[PDB]
RNA sequence: AUAUUGGCGAGAGACCGAUAGCGAACAAGUACAGUGAUGGAAAGAUGAAAAGAACUUUGAAAAGAGAGUGAAAAAGUACGUGAAAUUGUUGAAAGGGAAGGGCAUUUGAUCAGACA
RNA sequence: CACGGACCAAGGAGUCUAACGUCUAUGCGAGUGUUUGGGUGUAAAACCCAUACGCGUAAUGAAAGUGAACGUAGGUUGGGGCCUCGCAAGAGGUGCACAAUCGACCGAUCCUGAUGUCUUCGGAUGGAUUUGAGUAAGAGCAUAGCUGUUGGGACCCGAAAG
């Protein structure tokens, strides 16, 4: 016996229910697939600009 | 059989484990002999620790 | 008819009473909700629905966390506010004198306090101390440390605590696992 | 209590709550583990990940007391010291009258060097030390005694 | 001596008295003695009058 | 202090003899947790049955 | 020290209360079935006490009608209480190839309320 | 014009157990669990208790093994509440939990190989688009309840067989 192989009917209801969300953007967003010769880079940029700061308030 | 994550169990009841089911009931009763097989023994080991 | 767009007869979800049955909490719900309602101020709100959360929802706090919380600029007299268990901690040395406020306090953290001239307050003996809060401090416990939360949302390269009896070799660690057996995770 | 089960609230109802076309069976997806890489392989990968296969060499009659090595952080180093005496020892921190910690008969085996300890000198006499908690031990004044 | 007290411990191991989580069983004291009233917004009318 | 409860006689009269509390009376009262732990302890003597 | 659905002698239950509980509360491993191995029931209750109805009358008799016993024969060896299906009699109502139901009222029957 | 149902009475179907997940309540809390056992008793109850043990407080590696503070236990952004100023609006300070991110530390792996060296031992220091179910002022243990899971006859009744 035959049966309905596939449709798309009531999926766009279904997801609807739920309706279609943002994936939440954050400010500071991870740094994942970044070349890594920039990180490298950027890890000791950040080091040495927290010292000037913790050294502005003797 | 495998659904809804849960730990996987390791259940040994595939046996007739139901014939061989010891339920403690006499651990009250048990005690009770005990301590009269401790006074009946002393009483026969006088004045013996 | 009306076409819906919000579902109908939604409850809120929030927790408007205490689940519990003790009769000394549901006093201090009481006196919280007459605060909460009759004050103005938003400092009893918070402490009265504070009051309705569940053991879960309400960490113990240690002995410690109060000291590093008392450390900040100006803080040193905020009166400690905790709506829990307040536990000790014995990795700590120096305790300062402030007062301390919550609902239970264990043998070793109140003996603790008061041993270094602090002082043990009830959430009910606050109220005539501080009607709208005055000069406090809250302070909740870590939530996402519970055993529990490890193995929430576990999934494919997630790294979430597989639900396990027994741990170390032979349990689940070969297949999903490594690159020599077949795939990594 | 069965009063508080859902089986009183079923009482009327066809189904019980099982359904009218699943049609609640015996065993519709087979018995305990069964078909782990067959029909249950979604379910074993994600959420079990590493059932199946072998990683380690095996150990024949493995007695778990021969691995018996109970860890004590730098963090207390004090709880075993009585709180009667723990003030005293703190409060008059000097050598000459160090006191002598035996981790071994509190039923510990090595020491790890995780917290941090006041500058007091302290007697320790423990199996193992991690390589760091010697040395924040001997930073106060103190020495490590290896014991058997 | 059974149950102990602040001067006797407890006469058994390990055990102490229960401690209270509120001081006193009297809610009704609490809120009328001195600041709380003093502190709070005058009172409403227990029953609102019907309007429109 | 205490409220120096009062000893009376075997018949009748009060006797001027005062004793304090025990401490133990002024522990908090809470009827839920004597309900839950009364249930359990009440099933402590039950005997066991079976077809 | 440990085991114990057998045997003997005991003490108990948040167990079951005669389609339940052991198959069996009773002349139960009985009646009965099968060549045989085996299968295997149904069946407890009058009243405090038989005081279990003398006697009269009708009938061949069984029994009926009186009388009598008893706190009660609406307890008579078909016996405590005696439900439903089903049946008889009596009373009421309706009915032109179903009946039954819902809303509304008429008619009949029946019931209720309150006298400052 | 699919199946079950002539009628009535009684009986008749998600139960218990071992091990658990989430949630909730309670007790205590870096601990927690008296009841294997012992003491005791108004005697299967109640009450009391030693020593161990279970789980938790450390992880990681196949293993030998090693083993969590450069620092107000870090920086940045958002943060309830609180504090200061203000008539208020607002402004500043401090900011727990939590969320995002960059670092630090521990183990594994791949490199760099110092003083010392039974000349092959030793592994300091420094790294790495690597990796861990980690650290970063602990939260768990025990009991109970609903729901859910697995093994058990397993919601009740049913095979052709062996």
């Amino acid at each position: 016996a035959k049966s309905k192989n596939h449709t798309a009917h009531n999926q766009t209801r279904k997801a609807h229910r739920n309706g279609i969300k943002k994936p939440k953007t954050y400010k500071y967003p991870s740094l994942k697939g970044v070349d890594p010769k920039f990180r490298r880079n950027h890890k000791h940029a950040l080091h040495g600009t927290a010292k000037a700061l913790a050294a502005a308030k003797k | 059989a495998i659904s809804k994550n849960l730990p996987i169990l390791k259940n040994h009841f595939r046996k007739h484990w139901q014939e061989r089911v010891k339920v403690h009931f006499d651990q009250a009763g048990k005690k009770v002999s005990r301590r009269n097989a401790r006074a009946t023994r002393a009483a026969k080991i006088a004045p013996r620790p | 008819g009306i076409d819906h767009t919000s579902k109908q007869h939604k409850r809120s979800g929030h927790r408007t009473a205490p689940k519990s049955d003790n009769v000394y909490l549901k006093l201090l719900v009481k006196l919280y909700t007459f605060l909460a309602r009759r004050t103005d101020a938003p400092f009893n709100k918070v402490v009265l629905k504070a009051l309705f959360l569940s053991k879960i929802n309400r960490p113990p706090v240690s002995v410690s966390r109060i000291a590093r919380a008392l450390k900040q600029e100006g803080a040193a007299n905020k009166t400690v506010v905790v709506v829990g268990t307040v536990t000790d901690d014995a990795r700590i040395f120096e305790f300062p004198k402030t007062t301390v406020a919550a609902l239970r306090f264990t043998a070793g953290a109140r003996a603790k306090i008061v041993k270094a001239g602090g002082e043990c307050i009830t959430l009910d003996q606050l109220a005539v101390r501080a009607p709208k809060g005055q000069n406090t401090l809250i302070l909740r416990g870590p939530r996402n440390s519970r055993e529990a939360v490890r193995h929430f949302g576990m999934g494919p390269h997630k790294g979430k605590a597989p639900r396990i009896l027994s741990t170390g070799r032979k349990f689940e660690r070969a297949r999903g696992r490594r690159r020599s057996k077949g795939f990594k995770v | 209590p069965s009063r508080f089960t859902k089986t009183r609230k079923h009482r009327g109802h066809v189904s019980a709550g099982k359904g009218r076309i699943g049609k609640h069976r015996k065993h519709p997806g087979g018995r305990g583990m069964a078909g782990g890489q067959h029909h249950h392989r979604i379910n074993m990968d994600k959420y079990h990940p590493g059932y199946f296969g072998k990683v380690g060499m095996r150990y024949f009659h493995k007695q778990q007391a021969h691995f018996w090595k109970p860890v004590l952080n730098l963090d207390k180093l004090w709880t075993l010291i009585p709180e009667d005496k723990r003030d005293q020892y703190l409060k008059s921190a000097s050598k000459e009258t160090a006191p002598v910690i035996d981790t071994l008969a509190a039923g510990y085996g090595k020491i790890l060097g995780k917290g941090r300890i006041p500058n007091v000198p302290v007697i320790v006499k423990a199996r193992f030390v991690s390589k760091l908690a010697e040395e924040k031990i001997r930073a106060a004044g103190g020495v490590v005694e290896l014991i058997a | 001596q059974v149950w102990g007290s602040e001067t006797v411990a407890s006469s058994k191991v390990g055990y102490t008295l229960p401690s209270h989580i509120i001081s006193t069983s009297d809610v009704t004291r609490i809120i009328n003695s001195s600041e709380i009233q003093s502190a709070i917004r005058p009172a409403g009318q227990a029953t609102q009058k019907r309007t429109h | 202090s205490r409220p120096q409860v009062t000893v009376h006689s075997l018949t009748g009269e009060a006797t001027a003899n005062a004793l304090p509390l025990p401490a133990v009376f002024s522990a908090p009262i809470r009827p839920d947790i004597v309900h839950t732990v009364f249930t359990s302890v009440n099933k402590n003597k039950r005997q066991a049955y079976a077809v």
